[PDB]
């Protein structure tokens, strides 16, 4: 990079989290389904109030329905925001049995500066280590049927349309790449996660590609 | 209905939640639990957990 570098360079000393996911959807369209090319994604954050606390809960989620498919991806910090920045789909408008793959990604903090989960001896770190909560979910839309790094997430999904699922996730320092370690470099699974995260990178061959980017600042 | 393929290793926080659910075996390999929130978002943390069949009681 320009930027992202110049600035790791610059912020040397504290860490900005950076939330990553890779997901691949195996597919099974209802038999009364229609082909369709339609993609519908989004973003929305929300900052809702823990009582007991003084401590805001903050959470981002990711939303995308594409091929009879709906999924939902939500990241709840108490007493941190990790704002969602994008989303993109890979999808096959067909009738066909396929997969469908979802990226979700947080902003840069060189486009717009996330907190130093680093500051007051790591207090974000605490928060996060302890606190976080993920939840991915996957349905089926409006289609009808004939009847410690570990990363803490949960998984439903609506079987009928669902046929596999798999998933590489992680939540890490920003610049872990001019970094030896960090304190922030939380990682997650769910069945073949490195061999998802090598095949979403280019599956812009077969598919249609749509996607959203959050205006930046 | 829905089916969880994963669970949460951590418990939710109380103030936030709402409603609750129970799977479907013969859909639904593993046996669960799935927690509805104030931000309509469903967790699902797979039981034996303790933390869950108490947050369940204190919805019942
Ligand atoms: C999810 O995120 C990944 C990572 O950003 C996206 O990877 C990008 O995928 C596109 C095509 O799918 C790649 O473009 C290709 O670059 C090669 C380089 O050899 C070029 O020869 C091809 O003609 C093509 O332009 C791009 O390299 C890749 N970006 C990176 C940084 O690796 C992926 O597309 C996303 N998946 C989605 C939205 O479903
Ligand atoms: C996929 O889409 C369906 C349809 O929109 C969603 O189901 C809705 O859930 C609400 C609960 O808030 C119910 O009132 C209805 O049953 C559904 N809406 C309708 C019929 O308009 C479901 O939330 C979606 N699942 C995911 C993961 O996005």
């Amino acid at each position: 990079s320009e930027e992202k570098a110049n600035f790791c360079s610059t912020h040397n000393d504290e860490v900005y989290a950076r939330f990553r996911l890779q997901m691949r959807v195996g597919v099974r369209h209802s038999p009364l389904y229609t082909p369709s090319n339609m993609c519908m994604l989004d973003i929305e954050d929300s900052v809702e109030d823990i009582e007991e606390s003084t401590e805001k809960e903050y959470a981002s989620t990711a939303t995308g329905e594409a091929a009879g498919v709906n999924v939902s991806v939500a990241l709840v910090g108490e007493g941190v925001s990790i704002p969602f920045s994008y989303i993109g789909l890979g999808f096959n408008p067909s009738l066909e049995d396929s997969y469908l793959y979802v990226n979700v990604s947080s902003r840069a903090p060189w486009v717009k500066q996330t907190s130093d989960l680093s500051a007051n001896g790591g207090w974000g770190i605490k928060q996060v280590l302890e606190k976080e909560l993920l939840a991915i979910q996957i349905g089926c839309d409006n289609q009808k049927f004939p009847e410690p790094a570990d990363i803490d997430f949960s998984l439903l999904v609506d079987p009928r349309c669902v046929t596999s699922v798999d998933l590489h996730v992680e939540l890490r320092d920003a610049c872990i790449d001019y970094k030896q370690e960090s304190p922030l470099s939380l990682k997650g699974k769910y069945g073949d996660g490195e061999l998802v995260k090598k095949e979403i990178k280019d599956v812009g061959k077969n598919h249609n590609m749509c996607s959203l980017n959050l205006n930046p600042g | 209905t829905t089916c969880c393929y994963r669970f949460i290793n951590k418990k939710i926080p109380k103030q936030r939640l709402e409603s609750y659910r129970r799977t479907t075996s013969s859909h639904c390999p593993r046996e669960a639990v799935i927690f509805k929130t104030k931000l309509d978002k469903e967790i699902c943390a797979d039981p034996t957990q303790k933390w869950v069949q108490d947050f369940m009681k204190h919805l019942d």
